[PDB]
């Protein structure tokens, strides 16, 4: 029913989003009759697999999935094996190889660490993709932390080739945690979801994953610092209103 | 008896009478100590500067070195203005978020060294705003080597949603030297940074679109233009004239990690209760030199609807005159009958305390 | 998809409630579960357990001030004790609402110790909080007098898409020439615009009292409460700072090492 | 990828990197020979890394002979066991060898999986190398960074900034009012409006003589509201917007400042300005006039009945729209699953 | 087939095969026309009176385009005596060196002289990973610029790098003024020639520039001789080290910059912060005017004076490193794994001008 779709969706916004998984197991426990309806709606945080075929690691959403098994952008074979899931189409698993090294030449020179994938798939005319990233956090009890990066992108190509419509719609969960003498223990974390449309000159020097790549990266930076300046800024504020150091 | 009215900037000291329309003087406020003649400051320390040994008290807005800032008060008062400081009132101007502690030892120098009859300290952008000809709005302050984005409703600052950003006109000369070094010209010793700073002031200007104006630069010689040296030698600027104060809204062309005062007036603004956005995004006000940008505020118009809601508003108010607004609101309220009866004379700050401002 | 499995996902939803929005997920998991009574029945001390973790202030008709809700102020029947004034009343947890005020005696005779700390407390409250409560209680647990003051602090702006909570709990036991003092904050933040952000934090302070009398240990007792209190927040406002530029920049960077924002046409071939 | 010799990885590596990340090796050491990567000696782990370390790793280190060793600690990580990468480069070593060792490096590093890599470090000496370096190593990541005097004035400036946010000031947030006088004509049209005697009252400053006076108390509707403010001239106005408010109607003041544009002198706006604050002290403080709204238009045609309700009584906020992401996989054959893992 | 890689410096061009120790060719990169339409090299440094001197490679960066060609031509032709239609040429660049002028040196290469297939290396990461290292602050000092240029994992960091244009030929011009001065004449380009080989022989960097002047002051213990063509010996000693003193003081030579420890020093700490202590301890020293005696000891000094006490500082000076630039470059082109890498003739026809970044 919509309104208990509304109300999942409500009670997803308020609980805390270090929690997803869980939480989004027991709310289709609830209401199992929306449990498609919702997942479509709500983005979990990705899962890393590794591919024994080349022994690395490949990110798992709902777009390298065909039935129980996930496709790997390295091997273009799912685990476990299938007889006959969709596969890229031929134009577009050699746009999907580039992509997926020019995603993670990005995400060395961003994140310095942690795992990407690009999955791209046909549509009517143009196309649509998938990029994800997951870096996870090392520094100590005092640095522990996650972040998940999903950026979905339609590319309404226009036959002529002269410009491109991309559309895109980001969400980043993260969450970060210290463990300090001073202030004991932080979580400070959440979910952002900001969407940018834009259409921008292709060329044989500036492809669609020059320009896809561009949006994503403008999008993570613009998140990123509306994260910090903005999310994290204003709890700040709050906890100092509840307080005072300084006697009245 | 007339009062003194002194805009300390970041970079430059605007200093003159009240009621005037415009700084009585102004000049560098760099203090130059012989390296390892006493002390030379402003256009001398410019000057002697070889021998000299150079020192920005004000280099961030924030007064930091106080024997140094006591020098630059002396030049101001007996060598730019020519008076005597105990017979004219002063009003000093303040840096957003300037410290309680600063400004209770800035009027301690004032009555204690310099014997001001009486003195007043104002916030720079709330002066801005107020000769815009309104008392709500965002004011966007960019000068020599700091830009602020202060937001006020009715008259208050709110301190949580100010922005600083440590990029403005220093900064801005510097990557412009850069830029035209890359291009085959030579701008590298400090006299070469005084003409370029020129070029850049008479010369620069922030493109609508950036993408598109570096393809017309690609396309034509339409964007060209040339300066003329004092050699008499004439060099040609192309793309370097906007691609400098494109640097405003993209900081990673100077390599720094920072948003753009676009970026940065959307998060003030958003640092503020749902309830005012609606007055802060229609009253963006610009002050300061930095702003002076043929194009900057179109510029910003677009890029602040881009950020903004659909249904919003947004308006930016570039006054003709903003390169010295804070000093000229200033000099109109210190000229006021009315208000420097509210000031603190020099009797009232010993017996009540250096506390009162 | 056991029905006593549906109330206990509902009721674990329910303690996870951010401050200021306990109504709208219990409407939630009320219009998910759509069994009133099964809700009800199921989730009544998931409620209670809720506005005793969260120190719900609450307002006794014709008494100023108002009082905490906790653990230590329960008496069974739903009903609180409000230590201050010496009485005790029927409360609500659904809606929160205080009704039933009737005088009780509370035994163990220990009424100068919960006085003077009051006192104090309720003081300190007043110069450090915009909007705090505290309630002190006085028992004799096994066997050993002690007390505990407990403060909240909230602000609940729905409008603009904000609430936060503070609660603080100070424990320390009447024994001289020394006693342990316990302490533990907590401090909960919700900020859901265009997103979802919660900043969770805790911190326990163990420290030392000595007792003599009242007037003097509860002088030095709110003195270790308000130096340990403004340390842990001076140390989370300089925190926001370290995580900004430290902590943050390991999940990802504000630019690459090489301070350029990468060229895309390069790496493409 | 930066001036790569373009030296890949023999077959043999890519196995027995396959392998090792299944943690079933201690220590790799890789050498190139031939124009290829190569394994040199492999070890199985024994005791622990910290034990091994210093028995494993130093003898495989030639005096003049550059090399990699890929060192597997006991700590883990989300793709798994996780490793010390030492690149052994001695400087009195042949150029030729310095360089392929530094060339491939890169190529190296990313054949086995950045993941995987948590420290790497570079070592021309054995004491860089040794297990006390590889400590000292982590040690100068807990060292405190080098910072330039700018750098450091800039967090003094931070840092006591911090302190004025959370600061309850205020009276420093503005610029103290000033007080003009109000004239006996003025505030007696003040005080009529406030008993409901008016409906309109217009003020003006004189600048020269630096007082607020009276200019206008013209009858005045909401529809006429807009012809009574200027196009040449700033000024004050306290207007009784009769309305309906959800089913109960209202008579309910609004203060207006309405300044025109660059029509205005910086004088004359910079008085208009500074002057409201005190004025509306006077009228609410000493008249006990209740002042609902206080609006700031720059044109008397903004004020439509709908553009006083809305300053007035304002709506809900508008929830951000959001268009559709794509069509997905298509014939993706399967319901949505959570991939859960315990 | 045999590649071949050149070095197009300031002063010096070097150019050799892949495979050889060292450039097989070094000859300065003057261009000089009257006031055949030039000369080029030391043909034309000859003839300095009479002509026009001009460098191309002014800074690092080709300012002027043909008398680049008439340079590249001299180095093929006539120093190297080679067919270029049957070699691929490595080329090393400048740092900072702009796009465009990349695009044109590959235009050249490929539409002017027909070369089969080309690379193009960065002078600075060549030298530091020449030392074993992809991270470290390159002091590159040759002819006529030095620069500071940090490299993290062989990646430039571009706004970091510094560039001083004092240099080696205005040390040479330097020392011939002092060496005036103390009574001498050396007018003609015989002379000048002279006064190169006394600096490259007898100059040092002293490790406490007023102490040892103070020493020369009162004693006849720095005093090198040195013996001119014709077998007079003439007397040089306090110049030895107020000759290259000059890269520390460069207001001897009237300059207003900073010596090359400050600008190592600015070029450091214009670094991300996590990068700072690494690039201390990784100084590479790469140009013809680092083969002073006492250089590095003297920059450990000032730069130890300059950073942090706690810091660890280490400057390395390779002995090979005069020519570490070609050294690398030949190491790199002599790979059968690097044949790939080159563009291609065909490949550029096909691509157009702006392959070479790519
Ligand atoms: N017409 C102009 N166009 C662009 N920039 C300018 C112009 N005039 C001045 N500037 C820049 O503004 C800076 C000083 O502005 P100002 O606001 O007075 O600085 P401060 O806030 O430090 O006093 C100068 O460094 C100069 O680079
Ligand atoms: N042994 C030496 N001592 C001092 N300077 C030297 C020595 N050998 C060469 N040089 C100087 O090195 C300079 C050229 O070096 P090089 O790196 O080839 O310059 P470029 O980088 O401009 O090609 C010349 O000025 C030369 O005098
Ligand atoms: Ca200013
Ligand atoms: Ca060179």
């Amino acid at each position: 029913s919509d309104q208990q779709l509304d109300c999942a969706l409500d009670l997803m916004r308020r609980l805390p989003p270090q929690q997803i998984e869980k939480n989004l197991s027991d709310l289709i426990d609830l209401v199992p009759s929306l449990c498609e309806d919702l997942l479509s709606s709500v983005d979990q945080p990705l899962k890393i697999a590794r591919d024994k075929v080349v022994g690395k690691d490949y990110l798992l959403c709902d777009y390298n999935r065909d039935g129980d098994s996930y496709r790997s952008p390295w091997s273009n074979k799912y685990d476990p094996p299938l007889e006959d899931g969709a596969m890229p189409s031929a134009r577009l698993r050699k746009l999907e190889v580039e992509a997926n090294n020019a995603f993670d030449q990005y995400r060395d020179l961003y994140f310095e660490g942690g795992v990407s994938s690009v999955y791209l798939w046909d549509l009517d005319h143009g196309f649509a993709g998938v990029i994800l990233i997951k870096k996870a956090g090392d520094g100590s009890k005092k640095i522990k932390g996650c972040w998940d990066s999903i950026h979905v992108v339609e590319v309404q190509e226009k036959s002529s080739g002269r410009t491109a419509h991309y559309k895109l719609t980001s969400t980043v969960m993260l969450w970060l945690q210290t463990n300090k003498s001073g202030s004991g223990t932080m979580n400070l974390g959440g979910s952002l979801t900001r969407q940018m449309e834009k259409d921008e000159t292709v060329s044989d020097c500036s492809p669609h994953i020059a320009n896809i790549g561009r949006l994503v990266e403008d999008m993570e930076n613009k998140i990123r610092s509306t994260l910090n300046e903005i999310y994290f800024g204003k709890t700040k504020d709050i906890v100092n209103g509840l307080r005072s150091v300084q006697t009245f | 008896t007339t009062a003194l009215v002194c805009d300390n900037g970041s970079g430059l000291v605007k200093a003159g009478f009240a009621g005037d329309d415009a700084p009585r003087a102004v000049f560098p406020s760099i203090v130059g100590r012989p390296r390892h003649k006493d002390s030379y400051v402003g256009d001398e320390a410019q000057s002697k500067r070889g021998i000299l040994t150079l020192k920005y008290p004000i280099e961030h807005g924030i007064i930091t070195n106080w024997d140094d800032m006591e020098k630059i008060w002396h030049h101001t008062f007996y060598n730019e203005l020519r008076v005597a400081p105990e017979e004219h009132p002063t009003l000093l101007t303040e840096a957003p978020l300037n410290p309680k502690a600063n400004r209770e030892k800035m009027t301690q120098i004032m009555f204690e060294t310099f014997n001001v009859p009486a003195m007043y300290v104002a916030i720079q952008a709330v002066l801005s705003l107020y000769a815009s000809g309104r008392t709500t709005g965002i004011v966007l302050d960019s000068g020599d080597g700091v830009t602020h984005n202060v937001p006020i409703y009715e008259g208050y600052a709110l301190p949580h949603a100010i922005m600083r950003l440590d990029l403005a006109g220093r900064d801005l000369t510097d990557y412009l030297m850069k830029i035209l070094t890359e291009r085959g010209y030579s701008f590298v010793t400090t006299a070469e940074r005084e003409i370029v700073r020129d070029i850049k002031e008479k010369l620069c200007y922030v493109a609508l679109d950036f993408e598109n104006e570096m393809a017309t630069a690609a396309s034509s010689s339409s964007l060209e233009k040339s300066y003329e040296l004092p050699d008499g030698q004439v060099i040609t600027i192309g793309n370097e004239r906007f691609r400098c104060p494109e640097t405003l809204f993209q900081p990673s062309f100077i390599g720094m990690e920072s948003a753009g005062i676009h970026e940065t007036t959307y998060n003030s603004i958003m640092k503020c209760d749902i309830d005012i956005r609606k007055d802060l995004y229609a009253n963006n006000v610009m002050s300061g030199g930095t702003t002076m940008y043929p194009g900057i505020a179109d510029r910003m118009q677009k890029e602040i609807t881009a950020l903004a809601p659909s249904t919003m508003k947004i308006k930016i108010i570039a006054p003709p005159e903003r390169k010295y607004s804070v000093w000229i609101g200033g000099s109109i309220l210190a000229s006021l009958s009315t208000f420097q009866q509210m000031w603190i004379t020099k009797q009232e700050y010993d017996e009540a305390g250096p506390s009162i401002v | 998809v056991s029905d006593e499995e549906k109330v206990r996902i509902a009721a674990k939803f329910i303690t996870h409630a951010p401050p200021g929005e306990f109504n709208e997920v219990f409407n939630d998991v009320r219009l998910l579960l759509n069994n009133d009574n099964l809700l009800r029945e199921g989730a009544a001390h998931a409620f209670a357990q809720y506005n005793m973790d969260q120190f719900t202030p609450v307002k006794i008709e014709g008494y100023d001030d108002q009082v905490l809700i906790t653990e230590h102020g329960d008496l069974g029947n739903s009903r609180f004790l409000d230590p201050r004034n010496q009485i005790s009343f029927k409360f609500d947890h659904l809606r929160k609402e205080a009704s039933d005020p009737q005088p009780e005696d509370v035994d163990g005779g220990l009424k100068s110790w919960r006085e003077s700390c009051d006192s104090a407390l309720r003081a300190y409250v007043k110069d450090h909080y915009s909007n705090g409560f505290c309630t002190v209680y006085a028992k004799t647990i096994d066997g050993q007098q002690t007390i505990i003051a407990c403060i909240e602090s909230h602000q609940f702006q729905p409008k603009n898409f904000w609430n936060g909570r503070w609660r603080s709990e100070w424990k320390f036991t009447i024994t001289p020439p020394s006693a342990q003092v316990v302490g533990v904050l907590k401090i909960q933040v919700h900020y859901y615009e265009d997103g979802n952000v919660q900043l969770v934090s805790h911190k326990d302070v163990q420290d030392s009292v000595t007792v003599s009398n009242e007037v003097q240990t509860t002088k030095e007792f709110i003195k270790i409460i308000e130096s340990a209190e403004n340390e842990y927040q001076t140390a989370i406002s300089e925190n926001y700072q370290t995580m900004s530029d430290t902590t943050f920049k390991a999940l990802r960077r504000q630019l690459p090492v090489t301070r350029t924002k990468i060229d895309w046409n390069k790496i493409l071939s | 990828m930066s001036h790569q010799t373009g030296i890949q990885a023999s077959e043999d590596v890519k196995e027995i990197f396959a392998r090792a990340r299944n943690g079933k090796y201690r220590l790799l050491k890789i050498s190139i020979e031939n124009e290829q990567l190569v394994i040199g000696s492999y070890s199985q782990p024994s005791d622990s890394w910290d034990k091994d370390y210093d028995s494993f790793v130093l003898p495989l280190l030639e005096d003049k002979q550059p090399c990699y060793i890929l060192f597997r600690l006991d700590s883990q990580n989300a793709q798994g066991y996780e490793w010390i990468f030492i690149a052994w480069s001695p400087d009195h070593s042949h150029v030729r060898q310095k360089m392929l060792y530094a060339a491939t490096r890169a190529t190296l590093k990313k054949e086995f999986g950045g993941g995987h890599i948590k420290d790497e470090v570079f070592g021309t000496v054995k004491e860089d190398v040794s297990l006390h370096g590889y400590k000292k190593y982590l040690l100068s990541q807990s060292s405190p960074a080098p910072l330039t005097a700018a750098e450091e004035e800039l967090r003094q400036i931070k840092i006591n900034e911090v302190q004025t946010d959370v600061g309850v000031d205020t009276k420093h947030q503005t610029l103290q009012g000033v007080a003009f006088p109000i004239s006996r004509e003025a505030f007696q049209a003040l005080e009529k409006l406030n008993n409901r005697q008016l409906n309109y009252v217009q003020l003006e400053i004189d600048i020269k003589n630096e007082i607020i006076i009276l200019a206008n108390t013209t009858n005045t509707e909401l529809k006429d509201l807009p012809k009574r403010i200027p196009k040449d001239s700033a000024r004050y106005h306290f207007f009784l917007y009769k309305h309906s408010h959800e089913g109960d109607y209202l008579e309910s003041i609004v203060f207006i400042y309405s300044m025109p544009g660059y029509t205005c002198s910086i004088r004359e706006r910079m008085l208009y300005s500074s002057c409201k604050s005190r004025l509306l002290e006077i009228v609410e403080r000493q008249l006990q006039m209740d002042v609902i709204r206080k609006i700031e238009i720059d044109n008397g045609d903004e004020l439509t009945a709908d553009f006083l309700y809305e300053e007035v009584h304002p709506k809900q906020h508008a929830h951000k729209q959001s268009f559709a992401k794509p069509k997905g996989p298509a014939g993706k054959r399967g319901i949505r699953r959570l991939i859960r893992g315990p």
